[PDB]
């Protein structure tokens, strides 16, 4: 039972997921640190 | 008996912060341990160095009561969640929300992400939970069942992957493809507004006024009580070293130590001098990325800030 | 494990081994041969191209150097596995050559058989044929004997033919199976040859300089026809131990030469199986069917 | 004859939950009328 | 007795052999089932594959 | 929204052709007992006959185990209500409008944790089949199911459309019978069903064997005996089925009289044997001798 | 060597059964033999047909397992005399003559259609009542039931 | 008691005080009893007292009432003793290798995002509608078996095609429907420490 | 689920406000254990208000 009404604010957006960065803080550079 | 606790330093206070306008009510720390976020009961969201203790920024979007902050480990986000029913995703590179979770049907009482994929678990009072792909804003599962309000949500890579607790008294251990409970555990006689997960040993440990109690995952079995603490309590936190902070409602915080269950401090802390004696409380704690310092957030409009002591001994201290 | 491989558009109804032991090969109503790696996670590397109608046969060389693959599209080919390029297109077939089988370790020579009433033999280097027996009708199977001198082939009239290269008459004639042959395999001896037939029986023969004069040595149940009639083939094992063979019926026909015993019916198909591949080194299987997959099974 | 839920209550067990069964035949159970 | 399956597993990881896949179970029919229950079924009314 | 794999249907319905063609719709109709939307599957059943469609959810199908579009039962074959008469199932399910999509609500929830295997309920609970079912069972395909309708220009005279007349061109059924007003939701909920009643007293008058007055007519006369039987098969026929006292084969009348040790036991046996005791292929009669 | 009372103690209830030497010797020696043996502890019940049989004893659980003491398997010892007219009697089933194993039967009633197939080797002189108790239990579609009924305890008379 | 082996001819054993200690007569042609043995019963609806490998009476079985085995139900007084896990050193409870975790990890991703995928395509409405997939073949065993059926075939081959969907076409059903909510699931057992006592003086404080 | 905008910013205050209270002592800081009251409770907090408000 899925409707077809639809909404302004479900349209796409901010389709990409941004990842921490190598300067920024990564995984990575957390897991080293003391 | 037991084998003797271990010896853990005790904690002392050296920092009182205050520029809040309403109770503080959550309090979380960034990856890389430069700066930490509190979120409070006069809508806003100050972000404060952890070094000087000086406010670097205030973020103003919600309606009411900022309930849960939490700041994700992979992705630049700082993830808010209020009593206006709304949850939100900041941006930090603009400092502004980008996103916006609808759907919930009365306050968000907690919030936590998940370690490895990405989605968000968020409990509120009309006594579900639901877990939120990040990206796409979409509920993928309503974890329902509790029959009151979900006071808290913890969230883990490892199975089962969501406990939640309480205000029906009750611990529920969900799976999060599935989406349905595997384990409930009606051990404690009052709400549950307190949950938290051991950083390497595969147990966990649940808070209510009853007393704290831990079990063994995955499937919850029990392991003993931790009783002595007579009050509402809000919080726990466990260090990597074993020492447990059990934070309550009257302002009066435990330091426990995790193996054995052993009370090794009290500490009853002082309010703020425009204060009554009938708003001292503790909201929210949490501990340094270097599980140094160790930070509350008190119904006094104040962050306290603890360090260990290292001036004491064995002997000086004793173990009883 | 059972290591199943997809990749394949429509059916696979051809799937052989390098006789190293080391690459796959496998072709069917795609119109392209798929190649992969046999070991490892049993992995595709290259894909060859250019055949028109549906690859009914492939055909490796006895070392492994060029590949012929006969097409609906009247014509064979023969590529270099060194590149899986063209080096000839054997047209002139006049209609469906289905089976198609190169000389091993004679001269490079190639006998064909065909939808067109004709076996034909054929030499790669002059773009011309040799030889050619039309005995009347379609040919849907063909092999060598190990001399180079004398070829075998299976059609409708349920006779086993075979042809001396030298005096192009009718050598050999064998008879007893009730109706159309579908695969002839001749096992590493040189001797023992393997007859599939869709009368739902299956039979051994040996081409030798004498012979009992009626040669029609062992005989296995199993195999079965439909609706489909789809082409069903059978090999030896590297040994001449087991006898593999598939059938519309979706189970692995796995038998013995010494007790004729059945071995295996194994399933775990969806759609007939076309053909099974023996490994020249190992106890591997590789199943090729019609459900647009394949079958790597360790026995 | 025009409403939706009213025979919900005398013609029917409005939502019937019968018990749930326990180690006791509870079969040859019968009581009387008024 | 050697390796035999459960012929209700049918997710089987293992080359069988011929008696190892299609041995027979020992002991009689239950007279009291229909057609219906005793024809192998993963739909209400036959298997369908 | 239900969604299944294939119909679930008598084999009668499917139709005759071991190879049919069949198109799947999503979410296409609307059951007319669960209320819900379904997935509706029609098949050509043979030449020149009518496209069948399953009418009935698949939940609705397993909850009362039956054929999604020809209605009958599974194993024997009979409306809903005899078969339930014959298991003497007592099904509640419910027929106002909001009790009855509730139950239909739950019902769905707790069919989801099934393996799709059998019905649920008391419908694995009565399984029982009793002789009486058995005894009223189609034997073969009653495929006059699937001919077209009649058609109304065929019977006023129009069906201008010369042979390809939509619907059967014959004489229109006497709407006075009762085998003609069979709505759908009563044949499915079982109650007042003309057939069913039919049926039932066809099976009211079917032969079964009688029992006498006294109860010291414990002499059971089974009549049709033949002289390929022998005294210890007569045994075999009532040894088990409790404890027989004796046993007179009469060969100068192809006949036997057994006497039994327990009324009750004798009484089973013969009255479960009427007619129907094939041993040897002999239709022997079992009564109570004088 | 032929143990009276074979005591099967299982689980949901004691038991043990008299065999008949006279009338089944070959298969009365190997079920002493195996009661004895030991091997017996962990059969789950292959088969349950209410009010018609109980049918365990299988090294597998599934039906495709069993040994008997004189190889995989051994024929029948048939009784002219002795059959299954009522509950109780001890048979052990085959899947096709002289091919009777580990597989263990037993009646709940009358069952004199498995007369001439399975050779009635004796009656349980302990624990009937039980006996009805596991015969009424709900079994699955494949007659493993529901409960992983076991024995507990297998041996012989002393 | 019950004649001896070879010498219980004659008596035919009725009562089952003839059994002794129990025993069905094989040889005699009568069905034994023996014990409440042979007579097929009423139907009664208490369900099956089970017990557990021991020779206990597992009551986990009336909470455990209508529910999988995949439940874990604490209904023992022995799960709420502490256990004496006061060991630093313990293997039984450590982490997961992270092995298994980016497994579990994996296999989460993958069924979490198709069904993410499901339900924000709903969310496209304006469906880029793809092709109907290729026709499948299902092969079709009937239950009921019979030469007079089928034409005399144990088997029947069907071949699915999906009908087109019709691109201008409202919806068709109304969604908006109310009902109550079900019942629950089996209400797990309450595992408390007993309760302790009230004063008449507390209750007035 | 509508949000909360800006007509219903007071009365959502008080929701939520009181279902706090009710959380929080009349349920976990309780041993009036007969009938805990807390619908009376719920009054005080609303007479404490309009008294504050009065001084």
């Amino acid at each position: 039972q899925l409707s077809k009404q639809y909404s302004s604010r479900d349209l796409p957006s901010h389709t990409k997921i941004k990842y921490r960065q190598t300067t920024q803080d990564a995984p990575e550079e957390v897991r080293n640190r003391d | 008996t037991m084998p003797k606790p271990q010896w853990h330093p005790p904690w002392k206070l050296y920092r009182v912060i205050s520029g809040h306008l309403g109770w503080v009510r959550c309090i979380a720390v960034e990856p890389g341990n430069q700066w930490f976020v509190t979120g409070s009961a006069d809508r806003t969201i100050k972000i404060w160095d952890l070094a000087s203790g000086k406010l670097k920024l205030s973020l103003t979007g919600h309606i009411s009561t900022v309930r849960g902050v939490i700041v994700s480990t992979r992705s630049p986000y700082l993830f808010s969640c209020g009593e206006d029913k709304q949850v939100k995703c900041w941006d930090l590179e603009y400092n502004k929300v980008i996103r916006h979770y609808h759907g919930h049907l009365s306050a968000v009482y907690g919030l936590d992400l998940h370690p490895t994929i990405d989605v968000l678990v968020t409990c509120s009072r009309d006594s579900t939970a639901r877990i939120w792909d990040v990206r796409t804003k979409a509920s993928v599962h309503t974890l329902s069942g509790h029959t009151n309000a979900v006071a808290t949500v913890r969230c883990q890579a490892a199975e089962p992957q969501i406990i939640t607790g309480s205000h029906d008294t009750t611990i529920r251990l969900w799976d999060l493809v599935a989406g349905k409970t595997r384990v409930t555990l009606t051990n404690h006689k009052k709400s549950v507004r307190a949950v938290v997960l051991h950083p390497r040993h595969y147990t966990f440990a649940s808070g209510s006024p009853d007393n704290i109690k831990q079990w063994k995952f995955p499937d919850g079995s029990f392991i003993q009580n931790l009783s002595g603490h007579n009050a509402i309590i809000n919080t726990l936190t466990v260090n990597s070293d074993g020492v447990l902070v059990s934070g309550a409602d009257n302002g009066t915080m435990h330091l426990w130590d995790w193996r054995t269950g052993y009370n090794f401090q009290r500490v009853h802390a002082a309010v703020q001098p425009g204060s009554l004696d009938s708003e001292s409380g503790i909201f929210a704690c949490a501990f340094d990325q270097s599980e140094s310092r160790l930070l509350t957030a008190e119904a006094d409009k104040t962050i306290k800030v603890y360090r260990e002591d290292d001036t004491a001994t064995e002997e000086t201290h004793p173990v009883s | 494990p059972i290591m199943l491989l997809s990749g394949h558009e429509g059916e696979v109804y051809c799937c052989k081994f390098h006789p190293n032991g080391s690459t796959l090969a496998s072709a069917g109503f795609d119109r392209l041969i798929l190649l992969w790696n046999v070991y490892g996670d049993c992995d595709n590397y290259a894909t060859l191209k250019g055949h028109s109608g549906a690859v009914m046969e492939l055909h490796y060389n006895t070392d492994g150097s060029m590949l012929f693959s006969a097409s609906t599209d009247k014509t064979v080919a023969v590529w270099d596995s060194e590149t899986g390029e063209r080096v000839k297109r054997l047209k002139g077939h006049t209609s469906f050559v289905n089976s198609c089988y190169p000389a091993r370790r004679g001269p490079q020579l190639v006998c064909t058989g065909s939808d067109d009433g004709t076996v034909k033999l054929w030499d790669i280097r002059k773009k011309a044929a040799i030889q050619t027996f039309q005995n009347t009708y379609q040919v849907l199977a063909v092999t060598f004997n190990d001399t180079s001198d004398q070829i075998i082939s299976g059609g409708i009239d349920n006779d086993i033919k075979v042809w001396d290269l030298r005096q192009n008459k009718l050598t050999y004639t064998m008879r007893g199976h009730a109706d159309s042959v579908t695969g002839l395999s001749l096992s590493s001896e040189g001797s023992y040859l393997l007859s599939n037939a869709m009368d739902n029986t299956v039979r051994v023969w040996d081409v030798r300089p004498f012979a009992p004069k009626e040669r029609c040595v062992k005989i296995f149940q199993g195999n079965v026809h439909n609706f489909e009639k789809n082409l069903l083939r059978c090999s030896w094992s590297p040994d001449g131990s087991k006898i593999a063979a598939g059938s519309a019926d979706r189970f692995v026909y796995v038998w013995d030469t010494t007790s004729r015993r059945i071995l295996y019916k194994l399933p775990g198909h969806a759609g007939s199986i076309n053909e099974v591949a023996f490994h020249p080194d190992e106890p591997i299987i590789i199943s090729a069917s019609s459900d647009k997959r394949l079958y790597m099974g360790e026995i | 004859r025009k409403r939706k839920r009213g025979v919900d209550y005398n013609a029917e067990i409005p939502f019937e939950k019968k018990p749930a069964l326990g180690f006791y035949d509870t079969s040859e159970e019968n009581y009387q009328a008024l | 007795t050697g390796v035999h399956l459960d012929p209700a597993v049918k997710e089987v990881q293992y080359n069988p052999t011929y008696e190892t896949m299609f041995a027979p179970e020992f002991g009689p029919e239950n007279p009291f089932r229909t057609q219906q229950m005793a024809a192998p079924r993963n739909m209400l009314s036959g298997y369908a594959e | 929204w239900e969604d299944a794999d294939f119909p679930i249907l008598c084999q009668t319905c499917l139709g005759e052709n071991p190879y049919i063609r069949m198109t799947k719709e999503k979410y296409g109709k609307e059951c007319k007992i669960c209320a819900r939307p379904f997935t509706v599957f029609r098949w050509c059943p043979g030449v020149r006959m009518r496209f069948k469609k399953t009418e009935v959810c698949q939940t609705c199908s397993k909850l009362k185990n039956v054929c999604q579009t020809c209605l009958l039962d599974l194993e024997y074959g009979l409306p809903i209500q005899v078969r339930d008469a014959g298991l003497s199932f007592k099904d509640d399910m419910p027929k106002s409008d909001v009790n009855k999509e509730y139950y239909t609500q739950n019902m769905e929830r707790e069919i989801s944790n099934s393996d799709g295997t059998r019905p649920v309920g008391m419908l694995g609970k009565a399984t029982s089949t009793s002789d009486m079912l058995l005894k009223l069972a189609r034997t073969t395909p009653y495929y006059k199911r699937n001919r077209p309708h009649i058609c109304s220009f065929w019977v006023k005279g129009e069906c201008k459309r010369g042979e390809e007349c939509p619907y059967r061109h014959e004489k229109p059924t006497d709407p006075d019978d009762p085998l003609a007003d069979q709505n759908i939701k009563d044949r499915y909920y079982g109650i007042n069903d003309p057939v069913a009643d039919k049926l039932l007293k066809r099976a009211s008058t079917m032969p079964r064997l009688d029992p006498p007055e006294d109860k010291t007519i414990t002499t059971l006369y089974v009549g049709g005996l033949g002289d390929t039987i022998t005294e210890t098969d007569l045994r075999n026929h009532f040894y088990q089925f409790g404890e027989i006292r004796t046993i007179t084969v009469v060969q100068r009348q192809q006949c036997a009289f057994i006497q039994f040790a327990t009324r009750q036991a004798a009484e089973v046996a013969a009255e479960k044997s009427f007619n129907k005791l094939i041993v040897n292929g002999r239709r022997l009669n079992v009564k109570w001798g004088r | 060597w032929q143990p009276p009372n074979v005591y099967l103690e299982t689980s949901m209830g004691i038991i043990v059964l008299e065999l008949y030497w006279k009338h089944a010797p070959k298969t009365c020696k190997n079920f002493a033999e195996l009661a004895r043996r030991g091997y017996y502890n962990g059969t789950k019940f292959h088969r349950i047909i209410k009010d018609f049989m109980i049918q365990g004893g299988d090294p597998t659980g599934t039906g495709r397992g069993g040994a008997s003491i004189y190889g995989k398997q051994f024929e029948d010892e048939l009784h002219p005399d002795l059959k299954f007219t009522g509950a109780g009697i001890l048979a052990m089933a085959n899947a096709g003559p002289d091919t009777n194993g580990s597989q263990f039967f037993v009646t709940l009633a009358p069952t004199q259609w498995l007369d001439g197939k399975h050779t009635i080797f004796g009656r349980v002189c302990q624990g009937i009542g039980m006996v009805n108790r596991v015969g009424m239990v709900e079994t699955n579609s494949q007659d493993r039931p529901v409960d992983d009924v076991k024995i507990i305890k297998a041996y012989p008379s002393g | 008691e019950p004649p001896p082996y070879g010498y219980r001819k004659g008596w035919i054993p009725r009562l089952l005080e003839d059994f002794g200690d129990g025993g069905a007569f094989p040889e005699i042609h009568v069905a034994q009893y023996p014990l409440d043995m042979g007579r097929k019963k009423k139907m009664s609806n208490a369900l099956a007292i089970q017990v557990d490998s021991e020779g206990k009476i597992k009551y986990d079985a009336i909470a455990r009432q209508g529910q999988s085995k995949d439940k874990v139900i604490y209904s023992k007084y022995t799960d709420l003793v502490p256990k004496e896990v006061m060991n630093a050193d313990d293997p039984d409870l450590q982490r997961p290798d992270e092995e298994a975790i980016k497994e579990i990890t994996e296999k989460t991703r993958v069924a979490l995002e198709k069904s993410v995928s499901q339900k924000v395509a709903a969310a496209m409405p304006v469906r880029a509608a793809d092709k109907l997939a290729p026709a499948q073949y299902i092969r079709y065993t009937p239950s009921q078996q019979g030469v007079a059926f089928n034409s005399g075939a144990k088997q029947r081959v069907i071949r699915m095609v999906e009908m087109q969907k019709d691109p201008m076409e409202p919806p068709r059903f109304k969604i908006n429907k109310k009902i109550p909510r079900g019942p629950p699931s089996p209400p797990a057992p309450v595992m408390h420490s007993p309760s302790r006592k009230m004063t008449v003086k507390e209750q007035q404080e | 689920a509508k949000t909360v905008t800006k007509q219903r910013v007071e009365s959502h205050f008080d929701l939520e406000l009181r279902a706090a209270v009710m959380h929080d002592i009349l349920d976990m800081m309780p041993e009036g254990i007969k009938q805990n009251k807390a619908r009376t409770i719920l009054q005080h907090l609303s007479e404490a208000w309009r008294c504050w408000k009065a001084n």
